[PDB]
């Protein structure tokens, strides 16, 4: 919304095609819209998010080609696509090891927003859409990995389909469906790939939306202060016109995350996986040292936090008549910490933006990420004490900042002054 | 049970410069032929393969004459005959043989340290050390723990971790004594077991670690590849990351 | 007069009738097929099973376990009181459906020496890893830590209820019709 | 652009979302366009095909969810799906005479387009966005017809790949590539699904950007005359608000076509079907009475009038030495048949929009249409005498209409007046 | 070769309404099993849907009981055991005997008129019909242009347009003499064959005309599920256009 | 001063280098991949082949026909003139590249007796029909219409060349080797 001079068709075909189509005065805008002179480095996980989503389906049409959903050949097919097709090796370990670049820089994309509060008004709308993709990515991910069917496949494929007949009353009926069987078979491998294909279109499309959400809002900057738009004049002064600009920052951002990334798949394709995937899917056995995908562990880490013996728990089976056992407690707890997460637009009551300019929200800002650092590495550890403390006390605090936290230090803190503009922050 | 500890070999492939050693595999094939093939089975390895170069890269018509020791059951005539290089080694004959197709890459060997991982960022999985040391340590002495009670058709070894372990030798917890458990494979290599070509010794300590080679290129057949690939790709960013990086502090200089 | 603002709810409401005949099968096409249905009743020989030894079968997609126990599995059973449990029912579906936890109701004969239920980890799914795995003598799940004793009863963890037992019932002196 | 009216935010959620994503706003402006009240029944295909894309990809993400994309499991695969799959046999009859519903409705649309010359200036983007969907819809159809694998599909399969190795130099190499082997077998099937699964989506983003294209320039009625644009008080005069009028015109055109379709697909679901795709697919032996889909006829049939003793192809073949044979000839008739079309928005002349102001082009207009029709009659008749000269006149006629009718009727033609304005033409 | 002309047999399923005649395909069902079945088989039917409402609708012990004759590879043990249910019929036993399972869907036998198809528009593919008159025109006498030149191993046949034909037997151009041409299915129905359980006649004719309709539900055994979903949405949409049409009249009366 | 506009060069010209080292294996992964290149040479017992008979037989995912010709056959085969031919070349990958589409030139005996060739229409792949179809007494391609006389020469349709002929040769009395 930012006062800028829009598409001008100078070209000869250009005003034929302007008057027809105006598509390139769309790119125009899309491209040439201005943008802050002071993003750092944090502003980069966007479009290294762009890279992924391109890189994930170009391969992934491509793995399509050679892959085989069905029990029987599923695994083989795979080893073939290592062992037969040019570059097969390659492109495997690519859409693989994609799975997590795409979950690294996801969190590192939210937790950036949790900070200078890119969520907070007029940008609600983007942070929902945007936590839209998230659980689209998570679902996404999750069918990928069962397609090799492997063990981990496998497992993976019962406890995730498990988590739905949990719900009470409806619990078994949609589990039953999601699996056409008595059990994870053929039929649910079958639909996995099918769904596989289609949701990284929803994603897609998702995406359109969020881009279109914060081009509407312009993009938020370090500051929390945002552009002048009384004159293109001091509007010029705060900003700068994403072409050549960010586009050229971006590329090379791209660069140095493609370099690190491309090191990795090429030596060490492996690092970030579970070498019981392969191993064959075995229905009548589970790998003793099965554990999720990394990018899944924190939330994982949550959900077994909550056994029978914790009070919280043993309170509500109480509290409602037995319904909310341990069971569903763990995924009511598992989800909630991701809808909490969806709220915090909502839960945050501070009127200042930038937490950079809040003392006290920092302290507890960088709790929240040790936290997740934290509760994805007990994830990967036993249940056994003091992981199960660990793991309780994570979780604790993982609500209490979203819950508790958040609400209160928006009356308590005395924030810091912003700087009065953009320009003067970039100057200064 | 868990993740324990492996004899660290010095692999030629490890590194991003190693790469396989051509008689080695040459000599892992042997020993897996005349040894571990008795039971075990490589389901997802063409034959074929051994051909192709970045392997054991016999020649064509060795590789055809080595796949005639396989009855294989034709996929149309529902025959036998004689194995074809397009075939995959057979399946593993001993029901409870696993598949060292992928054997290498399905096991770690560097478990830790503290869940962190941060001795696989360095230490790689192991698989090939892993398998290595499962070859080693088959002591000729029970752990004294288990003393009389090693239970019958299993065989104590260091580096299985997850074997059964006689409650004789399990502490007050419940976990093991031992550094190792009690595995369903009897010890397979013995001294010279395998006769080799160029005369190299064949002592457990060498057919073990060149078996396990053997097995990682029966895995990564496109390690070499790979890394060529990898070697290749950081070349290209290395270059074009500099590049970018003075083109956009060039570009952004007018604006600071 | 009202017959347009009549037709609008006759039209309105064949429509929704319609959306819905429509989307039903859509939704319909993922509950099993007629060829998953086809639940049978195989057989197990058990005459092979010395006590202390568990057997591992497929039957619907999911694991049964068949263990021969030993004296000390039916001793550790025993010694349990209902009031310890987490869950009292015997989940057994050969007898009544309000039965109790004890280890008498969850064998198959009285010398309390078969334990046969199905190895499917009560909390999510996983297979309970057996030989006396656990804290309380009886099976570990990996996949969220759930523990049971030597009658597969939940003793502690996530899981919420006691392994199931199917219709099971020896056919013989030596073989068990599960199903 | 027709002066209408914006939207406007009036409820409570609606001003809020409409100051951060104005997405409300834009589906309004999309359905709330002016169109002219003159429009026809012809007029009504651009939502039965939109209707057939949704339908088709719906049953097939559904369908993609029990089909095993491998040849020694596809065509026992499509059975499973008839014989267990609840509802199975009507999901795949459904996705089948689907395909057959969405090229009736193609040419009804393309025809009616060359008829009003809705391909006339301002609407060449609109034109040729369309005829891209067309190409794709073709390949689309294509693939999804060879994953059955039976008889029609396998030799299907070999016949189009082979298309492309008649180019001459690239061709075997194209080829190939395009069957990952030496014949067709297990990768060409594999990877057609890949891409049968792909392309829908392809076509899905086209329509959007066919649509865009329409709104731009406004649609276009039987008179050709455009809408008045010098006030909302005449303009009014002209159209009519697209809600609800062409909304409701449009499900109860749906509710017409819908009703034929079941009415197909309940009692004769394999009429416009070949008997000998229930075969499964044989390599060693082609079909005596193997036959294209009625909607690839035409063009079949342009392809195989072209044989060694047509002189053209004598004259071609000689003038060329040897390069242009029959062969190629006739796959260049075949694509040249398809850009001509793509072409007419240059290749006509005339300054009349609407054909029904056009005395003599009428003539050839219908005769194009009979020739449409008699070529896919032909299509299906054998190669023996009188058939290769009647699907000779007819390809003939068809270049002669795009080549040299229109671009002569241009100048020799002597048109009518067409109505002063839409609202004239609606009221007489 | 060519599309001939057909046997119009009435069958019950034929029409909109139409529908199968249970203990007809009953009857059909023990034709193919105690005839064509030496030869036939029909792997994409599973012998459990004997079962199923919309066809012979065999009470499932029967079936059961049905099963048994069959000799099946278990897919587990490998081993050899009788039939279930669950399993398909078997594959046709003699190698050049196609497969019946589809057959009735998989060949037309109203052909034409010129290529237009009008014919089927109105007559139906004609599947079941030209499986009848296959079984029927099986005459005893070879035409006569053929006297003593029958292709050793074939019988002439009637309905059968895709068979050799001597050359006695073509015309100045090349085509055949003969309506028919030869098969390599020697006669299969001799009268009363089958004997039937409720005394049914078993004549040529009747079998034929049975195991046809069997082989059309065999082909399609939802057919009445197809046209009941047919018939019911039908009804919704000529309801649903008449509202919409009036709904649409009403609402653009205000226009003109 | 050009060294800004040289890195832009240097820049936009690494770019297109990894944009390309990007697609081509995008591009190369649909080759035939290892497996398919496995190309082998089968045999083929010919003893019951009577005359007059054709044999079909897989070979690389295509069919190779092999037919045992009557004396009709090699006349008509014979009596032509490689004038009225559409195709003079032999397609025979035994002799000649040059060789000319004489009857002689197409059989693999001198009797004329055993004409091999690939049943692949040359025109777009279909597999023409033996037996003596088509109006030249060969073969008929029923995919548009291509005529092959009894030497499996091109006479009349839309296809370019002779059915090819591969390496084939006889092993023995009676027995020949393809591929
Ligand atoms: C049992 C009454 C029976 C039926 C029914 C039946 C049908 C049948 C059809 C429809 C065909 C296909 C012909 C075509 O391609 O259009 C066919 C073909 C063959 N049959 Fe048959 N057949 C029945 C019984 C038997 C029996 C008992 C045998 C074996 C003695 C047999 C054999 C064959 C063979 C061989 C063919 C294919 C040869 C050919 O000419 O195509 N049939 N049959
Ligand atoms: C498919 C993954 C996603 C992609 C490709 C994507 C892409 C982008 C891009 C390009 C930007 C602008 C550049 C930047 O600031 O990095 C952006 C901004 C943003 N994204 Fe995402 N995003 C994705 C997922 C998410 C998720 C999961 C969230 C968290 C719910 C999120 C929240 C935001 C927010 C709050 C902004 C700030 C917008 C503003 O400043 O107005 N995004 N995203
Ligand atoms: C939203 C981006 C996507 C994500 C996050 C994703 C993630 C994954 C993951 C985690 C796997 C397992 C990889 C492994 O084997 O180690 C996988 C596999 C696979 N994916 Fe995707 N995927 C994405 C998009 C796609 C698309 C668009 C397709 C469409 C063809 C696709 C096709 C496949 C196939 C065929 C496999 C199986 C082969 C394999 O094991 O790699 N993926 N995906
Ligand atoms: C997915 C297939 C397609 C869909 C869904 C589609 C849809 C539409 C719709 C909704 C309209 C407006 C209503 C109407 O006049 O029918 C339209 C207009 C039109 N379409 Fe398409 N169309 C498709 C393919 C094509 C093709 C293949 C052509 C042939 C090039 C084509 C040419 C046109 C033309 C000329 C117009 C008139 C534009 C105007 O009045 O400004 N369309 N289409
Ligand atoms: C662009 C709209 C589409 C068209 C025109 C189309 C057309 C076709 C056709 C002609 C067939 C052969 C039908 C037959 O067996 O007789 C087919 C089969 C199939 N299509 Fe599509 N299709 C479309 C979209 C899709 C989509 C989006 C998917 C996957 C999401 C899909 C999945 C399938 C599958 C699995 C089959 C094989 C099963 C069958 O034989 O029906 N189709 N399609
Ligand atoms: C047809 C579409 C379907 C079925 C979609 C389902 C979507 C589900 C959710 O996506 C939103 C879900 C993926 C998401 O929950 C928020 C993840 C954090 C789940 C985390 C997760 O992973 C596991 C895993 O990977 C395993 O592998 C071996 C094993 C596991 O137990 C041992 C787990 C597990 O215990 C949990 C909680
Ligand atoms: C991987 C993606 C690929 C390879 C996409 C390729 C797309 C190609 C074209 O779409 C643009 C193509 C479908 C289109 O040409 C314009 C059609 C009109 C071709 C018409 C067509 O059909 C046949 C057919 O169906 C057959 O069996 C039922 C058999 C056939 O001969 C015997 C033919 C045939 O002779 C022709 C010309
Ligand atoms: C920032 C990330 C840099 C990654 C550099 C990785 C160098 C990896 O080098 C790896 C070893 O770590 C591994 O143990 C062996 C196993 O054979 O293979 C090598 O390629
Ligand atoms: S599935 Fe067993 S502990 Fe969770
Ligand atoms: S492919 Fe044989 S005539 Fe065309
Ligand atoms: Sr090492
Ligand atoms: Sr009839």
């Amino acid at each position: 919304g930012i006062p800028h001079d829009h598409y001008e068709p100078r070209t000869g075909i250009e005003k034929w095609l302007h008057s027809r189509l105006p598509i390139v005065a769309l790119a125009y805008d899309t491209i040439m819209i201005p943008t802050p002179r002071n993003l750092n480095w944090m502003w980069i996980w966007g479009v290294v998010l762009a890279f992924c989503l391109v890189l994930q389906i170009v391969t992934g049409i491509v793995l399509a080609m050679h892959y085989t959903p069905h029990v029987d050949l599923a695994f083989a097919s795979v080893e073939h696509i290592m062992r037969n097709v040019n570059g097969g090796f390659m492109l495997r370990y690519l859409h693989a090891n994609g799975a997590s670049l795409f979950f690294i820089a996801v969190y590192l994309h939210i937790f950036r927003g949790l900070y200078y509060g890119s969520y907070k008004a007029p940008r609600e709308v983007t942070w929902i859409v945007g936590m839209l993709i998230y659980l689209a990515m998570m679902a996404t991910a999750f069918m990928g990995y069962v397609l090799p069917w492997g063990q981990m496949s496998f497992w993976g494929a019962t406890v995730i389909t498990g988590l739905f007949g949990a719900i009470p009353g409806i619990g078994h009926s949609i589990q039953t469906w999601l699996l056409g069987g008595p059990a994870v078979d053929n039929a649910t491998l079958n639909r996995f790939f099918s769904l596989h294909y289609l949701l990284p279109f929803v994603i897609a499309a998702l995406v359109a939306i969020h881009i279109w959400a914060f081009h509407s809002t312009g993009n938020n900057n370090p500051t929390g202060v945002e552009v002048r738009r009384t004159s293109k004049a001091e509007a010029q002064k705060d900003t700068v016109p994403f072409w050549p600009y960010f586009i050229i920052k971006d590329v090379f951002a791209l660069a140095v995350v493609l370099l690190v990334f491309f090191a990795i798949v090429g030596f060490m394709p492996n690092y970030l996986g579970h070498p019981d995937n392969y191993i064959e899917a075995n229905p009548l056995s589970t790998p003793a040292h099965i554990v999720p995908e990394w990018y899944f562990l924190p939330f994982y880490a949550i959900l077994r936090a909550f056994t029978a013996d914790v009070w919280v728990v043993q309170i509500a089976n109480f509290i409602s008549f037995g319904i909310i056992d341990a069971k569903f407690f763990g995924v009511l707890a598992m989800f909630g910490a991701i809808l909490v997460m969806a709220l915090v637009p909502w839960l945050d009551t501070s009127p200042v933006r930038s937490g950079r300019y809040r003392p006290m929200f920092k302290i507890y800002f960088w709790l929240l990420a040790a936290d997740f650092v934290i509760l994805t590495w007990v994830g990967a550890q036993q249940t056994t004490f003091p992981y199960d403390w660990i793991s309780l006390i994570a979780s604790a605090y993982w609500f209490a900042y979203f819950l508790v936290i958040l609400p209160i230090l928006g009356a308590i803190e005395k924030p810091v002054a912003p700087p009065a503009t953009i320009e003067e922050d970039f100057n200064a | 049970a868990g993740g324990g500890h492996v004899e660290d070999v010095p692999f030629s492939f490890e590194g991003p410069f190693g790469t396989f050693d051509q008689h080695q595999l040459q000599r892992g094939l042997q020993v897996y032929t005349e040894v571990c093939a008795a039971c075990h089975g490589m389901k997802f390895v063409p034959i074929r393969s051994l051909s192709e170069p970045g392997g054991p890269e016999l020649p064509e018509d060795q590789v055809r004459a080595y796949a005639t020791q396989f009855t294989v059951t034709d996929e149309e005539t529902g025959e036998d005959r004689e194995g074809k290089p397009t075939d995959h080694f057979p399946h593993s004959a001993l029901e409870n043989a696993p598949d060292l197709s992928l054997m290498a890459k399905a096991r770690a060997g560097f478990h830790g340290p503290m869940g962190t991982g941060i001795s696989q960022l360095f230490n790689g999985i192991g698989g090939p050390e892993y398998i290595y040391s499962v070859l080693t340590g088959f002591p000729e002495e029970p752990p004294k723990c288990a003393e009389g009670h090693e239970p019958d058709g299993f065989y104590y070894n260091r580096a299985f971790q997850n074997g059964s372990v006689p409650d004789t030798c399990k502490d007050a917890n419940g976990v093991k004594t031992t550094a190792g458990s009690w595995i369903a494979m009897p010890p397979p290599l013995m001294d010279d077991l395998v006769e080799y070509a160029d005369g190299h010794d064949a002592s457990v300590h060498a057919m073990a670690e060149d078996v396990s080679a053997f097995l990682m290129w029966a895995a990564e057949p496109k390690l070499m590849a790979r890394k060529q690939a990898g070697f290749t790709a950081v070349m290209f960013l290395t270059v074009l990351s500099v590049l970018l990086y003075l083109t956009n502090k060039r570009l952004w200089a007018g604006v600071k | 007069g009202t017959r347009r603002d009549f037709l609008y709810y006759a039209t309105a409401g064949a429509g929704a009738v319609a959306t819905g005949a429509a989307v039903w099968p859509l939704i319909n096409q993922m509950n099993p097929s007629a060829d998953v249905q086809a639940l049978a009743s195989i057989f197990v020989d058990v005459s092979s099973v010395e006590p202390g030894v568990q057997l591992t079968v497929k039957f619907l997609g999911k694991p049964i376990f068949i263990r021969r126990r030993t004296e000390a599995d039916i001793e550790l059973g025993r010694s349990v009181q209902l009031g310890q449990l987490v869950d009292t029912n015997a989940r057994n579906a050969n007898i009544d459906a309000g039965a109790e936890a004890t280890d008498q109701n969850r064998t198959l004969d009285e010398a309390g020496e078969w334990l046969v239920m199905w190895g499917v980890c009560t909390h999510l799914g996983c297979v309970p890893i057996g030989g006396v795995s656990g804290d309380f003598g009886g099976w570990f799940c990996p996949c969220h830590g759930s523990h049971y004793d030597s009658a597969g009863r939940i003793r502690k963890g996530p899981a919420p209820e006691n392994l199931p037992i199917p219709l099971a019932k020896f056919i013989d002196e030596t073989t068990i019709q599960l199903g």
